[PDB]
C-alpha cells in the first residue's frame, strides 16, 4: 500500500481492502470497447466452456501483481503495463465481460 | 447489490 498504480487502484477498487488479491489486470480503454469483445473471436475458455471471445486488436492494459514480499495489511504490487489481446467469457442478455480468461 | 457485469467493470476497468 503504497503510491504506485496498482496498489491505488487495487485499494480504490475495494479488491485489496480486506485481502491481498495475487494478480489483477486493468484495462485502458473505453467501456463500451470492452463490451464489443464478446461479439469478436469465439475461443474456448480455460476450462473448456466456450463462451469466451478473444479481442480482434490489442488493448492497453496494466497487469498487478504482489510482490514476493508483500503480507496484509501491507498489499506491495508489481506495476507491468503493456497492449495485449484480452480473452473474456461472456454471458447474460445483453451479453457482457463476466470474467477475465487471459491477456495474449 | 453487485451483479457479475459490475464486478467484473469494478475490478478490471479503467477507462
Amino acid at each position: 500500500s503504497s503510491s504506485n498504480y496498482c496498489n491505488q487502484m487495487m485499494k480504490s477498487r475495494n479488491l485489496t481492502k480486506d485481502r491481498c488479491k495475487p494478480v489483477n489486470t486493468f484495462v485502458h480503454e473505453s467501456l463500451a470497447d470492452v463490451q464489443a469483445v464478446c461479439s469478436q473471436k469465439n475461443v474456448a475458455c480455460k476450462n473448456g466452456q466456450t463462451n469466451c471471445y478473444q479481442s480482434y486488436s490489442t488493448m492497453s492494459i496494466t497487469d498487478c501483481r504482489e510482490t514476493g514480499s508483500s503480507k496484509y495489511p501491507n498489499c506491495a504490487y508489481k506495476t507491468t503495463q503493456a497492449n495485449k489481446h484480452i480473452i473474456v467469457a461472456c454471458e447474460g442478455n445483453p451479453y457482457v465481460p463476466v470474467h477475465f480468461d487471459a491477456s495474449v | 447489490k453487485e451483479t457479475a457485469a459490475a464486478k467484473f467493470e469494478r475490478q478490471h476497468a479503467d477507462s
